[PDB]
């Protein structure tokens, strides 16, 4: 089997979950427990994965957010990503994928293009934001921002959809 | 008093540093502990080079003086030479050996001075019997290279030798017969490890340094991938200490063969040359971390595993 | 993989 | 804690079987010797009273001996003081000339690994003779069966001629311990002016060289097949 | 609790016994590690510790033991048709290893001030060199001796030269002198006879 | 050209020595053989004629 769905069982009652996509094991993991010091009304749960498809396991939740946490500076963690989005939904692609852009504070050690992760979010429909990891301060910034997602994503406000934060988050050029 | 072996007096007073000077003439041992106390060692440097070679020429130093000198200058300051080791084999036919060190300090002698007119031979003895060999290599007619030295470091049982880089490449056949000769031994091999470090070259060889021994929240999914990428590195490295090697050279002449692509260098029975040089320090504990970072695969590869194994690290590697 |  | 002890006890059976002693019971005993006189870098004295009730692969041994440590801040050592070696009958009795010079030497290390090949050599004896026997019934006869002192080949309807096999064990000072195959005779003086080619005088030193060249066994199973099969009469 | 907890201290009692019988170790994911400790007349000192692997072929991975023997010929011959007389008899060349150091280190403490001149010593100790002086009769007599030895498994002497520095033109005393030397040397070692040399 | 010339007729010193050291003993060895091997042919050719 080793497919992924949103949708097959039970979130829970209050209680959401986020799947922290990378390569890098030391990275992701600042950012996991830099989520857990802003304080929420939702008990946060943080998955780890090294690389989709996952093994098949019977105590995993319902997902509402997968975030692909792609590094500027590795062909490795784009190439890990391109074999990750061939086993998923097209529910997934509803506002409910996230990515990061890890290494766009050093524009001169960099090693993959501006264009090329433009190019990967144009045709999949995914928006796309840049921030980098290694400062402390700007990594609290970045788990402040991972929570307000998951607030949609998971339901907690009225009125606002999984579809209608994917509305807010488009990227297109001027026609002129 | 010869002006030209005084040069080279005033030459290794320049190139120590005054906080391990004392640490030079206390371990020299032939100027007594008065005439040390009057030369004033917190003025100038060029006043101590002209100090201590008044004292040099009034105790009449000679040219084993001053390459005694030498050998004590390279061994608190064994970083600036290379190290290459000598393989000898015992003969068949044989049970034990005979050594003694008046048998080996006269039959050495007698086979360079018979060779070459003007070779200077300078011996030395340290702690665990180990003998420190320096030999200065003059060709018909100079006084020989005073400035590049050539140290031959034996421990006097091994069959075993670490011997520095000389800059004549033309007598290193000529180096290594005469150890085998004067040792009792009946083969030299030439074994292909060098590094920088001469107390890591012991570790690696001899062996026996390397064992010293007698919340739900941030839960992972990756149970089965978490442990299965460290424990080949406690089964094979672990967390103990190990030597400290910086080169090795890998002469590649392997070919291309993948499952991916059916179109590239399908028709090739050319083989693909290539030589891959390690330059870092500390490179076996380096690589033990590439493997938690999950940007190496967990089945490790044999040829960085068997680097204090094998016991060398020039490789030549053949694949189809 | 031998090492010649 | 029968998990724990589950894996002792196979580092129990592997010992038994690496180094060939199973200690049966062990007694701990510890007295102090610590002098009552003030002086600086001052001594504990550790004395060690050890009961080791073990055994070989057949025999048995006893041991009574106590080691006073040297505990001091500037060196580390440690003397083996005394002795006792606790002996029962056994069958071998060329054993007991080592146990006074053991007791002389006072190196127990001596006494474990020298033992140890005695019973090396006399396991390879049980082997032998189990095969010396079972094939020749009729005219291999061993008198105090093949934990004997010598053994000795008797033809069945020749009462006369016989020849006798010494094979004993002696331990030098070198820590070695090495057999001695000796052959001695029985022929009687009626054979004696009919043998002119005098081999029996030169009998022992040839029958050293068969065991240099051939080996031990089979310079055992040469003499027995090659006297054999006259079947004339 | 009680009966279990009395059976652990009767195996902690067996396996503090067995480094009292010479080779003791525990079992390991890494092979077996077995260490050595030997004695001299009553006088042991620290064990060496040799890892040995399972699986076959038997390698080596590393031993504290000193390569100033030669470890690999011994380990190409008796490692591989068998398992316990390879582990006896390295410890039979370790007690032969440390009977030599333990003459060596009585030489250098006590008996230094009867010797005259430097010493010459090798690590192997398979020949020795020193020279003494003693009183007979009232007359410095300078005695070099070398020690070769024959036999590299023993500790006790075979080849005893030994020689005189200084004048050797006198009656028969010292002939028969250098007999008593040469018969003390081989059938007593060499720290009994220092010993002696001062009754 | 000389030195070249020392260095490998000492080169052919070493090459020449060991294979005539082990076949003396193995010349030591096969003539202790040859000399077991009749006197244990004397040897039992004349204990089995004291037999018959």
């Amino acid at each position: 089997m080793s497919v992924l769905r949103p949708l097959d069982k039970l979130p829970g009652l209050n209680t959401a979950t986020i799947l922290l996509v990378g390569t890098e094991d030391a990275l992701l993991q600042q950012l996991a427990d830099s989520m857990l010091k802003e304080d929420c009304a939702s008990e946060l749960k943080v998955h780890l994965a090294k690389s989709l498809p996952l093994p098949s396991s019977v105590n995993r939740p319902r997902i509402d957010l997968i975030v692909f946490v792609v590094n500027l500076h590795s062909k490795y963690s784009l190439q890990n990503t391109e074999e990750s989005l061939r086993h998923v939904d097209a529910s997934f692609f509803l506002g409910k994928v996230c990515f990061l852009a890890t290494g766009a504070g050093r524009e001169s050690h960099c090693s993959i293009h501006r264009h090329t992760v433009v190019k990967l979010a144009h045709t999949y429909q995914s928006p796309l934001l840049y921030c980098d990891l290694e400062v402390e301060g700007f990594r609290a910034t970045m788990a402040q921002r991972l929570v307000r997602v998951l607030q949609i994503c998971a339901g907690h406000v009225p009125g606002v959809s999984a579809l209608n934060l994917l509305s807010l988050l488009r990227s297109s050029e001027g026609p002129s | 008093m010869d002006e030209t072996v005084a040069e080279f007096i005033k030459r290794t007073i320049l190139k120590i540093p005054m906080n391990e000077l004392t640490t030079i003439l206390k371990a020299w041992d032939f100027l007594s502990e008065n005439q040390l106390q009057t030369v004033n060692f917190r003025q100038r440097k060029e006043s101590v080079v002209q100090h201590l070679i008044h004292l040099c020429e009034e105790k009449r130093a000679s040219i084993s003086d001053a390459a005694l000198l030498d050998i004590i200058y390279m061994q608190f300051h064994q970083h600036q030479k290379v190290w290459e080791v000598f393989q000898m084999s015992k003969g068949p036919g044989e049970d034990v050996d005979l050594f003694d060190m008046k048998q080996f300090k006269n039959s050495f002698k007698k086979i360079l001075q018979r060779a070459l007119k003007n070779v200077t031979v300078s011996f030395r003895e340290t702690e665990e019997n180990a003998v420190w060999i320096r030999i200065a290599w003059g060709t018909q007619y100079t006084k020989p290279n005073q400035y590049k030295p050539t140290y031959v470091v034996y421990y006097s049982q091994t069959p075993y030798a670490f011997t520095s880089s000389s800059m004549l490449r033309r007598n290193t056949p000529l180096l290594g017969q005469a150890l085998t000769i004067a040792s009792k031994h009946h083969q030299i091999v030439k074994m292909d490890l060098r590094s920088r470090y001469l107390d890591s070259l012991k570790a690696i060889v001899f062996k026996q340094y390397n064992q010293t021994f007698e919340d739900s929240r941030i839960i992972h999914e990756n149970i089965v991938e978490k442990e299965r990428v460290q424990r080949i590195t406690q089964e094979t490295f672990g967390d103990y200490p190990q030597p400290q090697l910086e080169f090795a050279q890998y002469k590649l002449e392997t070919k291309f063969k993948s499952g991916l692509n059916g179109s590239i260098l399908a028709e090739r029975e050319e083989p693909l040359r290539c030589l891959i040089k390690f330059s870092s320090p500390h490179l076996l504990e380096a690589l033990k971390s590439l493997a938690p970072a999950g940007i190496a695969d967990a089945p490790l590869s044999p040829l960085l595993t068997c680097i204090p194994n094998k016991r060398m690290n020039y490789f030549k590697i053949r694949d189809k | 993989f031998i090492i010649d | 804690l029968k998990n724990q002890l589950g894996h002792l006890e196979s580092e129990l059976s592997f010992l038994s079987t690496l180094t060939g002693i199973n200690i049966r019971n062990h007694s701990k005993q510890t007295e102090d010797l610590t002098s009552t006189e003030m002086t600086e870098k001052s001594i504990r004295k550790v004395l060690q009273r050890h009961r080791l009730s073990g055994n070989c692969h057949m025999v048995t041994f006893q041991l009574e001996f106590q080691i006073l440590e040297i505990q001091n801040k500037e060196r580390l050592s440690s003397a083996v003081t005394d002795l006792n070696i606790i002996m029962e009958p056994t069958e071998c009795s060329e054993l007991s000339e080592f146990v006074s010079r053991a007791e002389e030497r006072k190196d127990l290390f001596m006494f474990f690994r020298s033992l140890h090949f005695f019973v090396e050599w006399f396991e390879y004896r049980k082997r032998t003779f189990k095969h010396l026997k079972e094939k020749y019934p009729d005219a291999v006869y061993l008198s105090e069966g093949p934990s004997s002192c010598s053994m000795g080949i008797r033809s069945a309807s020749r009462p006369g001629f016989e020849l006798v096999i010494v094979w004993r064990i002696q331990i030098d000072e070198d820590g070695k311990v090495f057999p001695k195959l000796d052959l001695l005779t029985k022929v009687p003086q009626r054979a004696l002016e009919l043998d002119k080619n005098r081999a029996i005088e030169t009998a022992p030193l040839s029958f050293r060289t068969l065991v240099g060249l051939l080996g031990i066994e089979a310079a055992l199973e040469s003499l027995i097949k090659s006297l054999c099969a006259e079947e004339n009469n | 609790q009680e009966a279990l907890e009395e059976k652990l201290e009767n195996v902690k009692a067996i396996l503090q016994a067995y480094h009292f019988t010479g080779l003791s170790g525990k079992l390991t994911s890494r092979g077996v590690c077995v260490c050595i400790s030997t004695a001299f007349e009553g006088n042991l000192l620290d064990s060496y510790f040799v890892d040995l692997v399972i699986q076959k072929p038997l390698r080596i991975h590393h031993h504290s033991v000193p390569v100033f023997i030669p470890l690999e010929e011994i380990a190409a011959k008796y490692l591989q048709t068998n398992i316990q007389h390879f582990l006896f008899s390295l410890c039979e060349y370790l007690n032969a290893y440390s009977g030599r150091k333990y003459q060596a280190d009585r030489l250098q403490s006590d008996f230094a001030a009867l010797l005259t001149g430097p010493l010459q010593r090798n690590p192997l100790c398979n020949l020795l060199s020193f020279t003494y002086k003693l009183d007979p009769g009232g007359q410095s007599f300078p005695f070099c001796a070398r020690l070769l030895y024959k036999d590299l498994t023993a500790t006790l002497p075979t080849d005893v030269t030994v020689t005189c520095q200084g004048v050797e033109v006198l009656s028969t005393s010292w002939e028969e002198q250098r007999a008593s030397h040469e018969t003390l040397f081989c059938t007593k070692p060499l720290h009994q006879v220092f010993a002696s040399f001062t009754r | 050209k000389k030195r070249q010339r020392m260095i490998e007729v000492q080169d052919e010193l070493l090459r020449l020595e060991p294979q005539l050291k082990q076949l003396q003993t193995k010349y030591d060895e096969l003539k202790e053989r040859k000399s077991s091997l009749r006197n244990a042919a004397y040897f039992l050719s004349n204990l089995k004629q004291l037999y018959q």
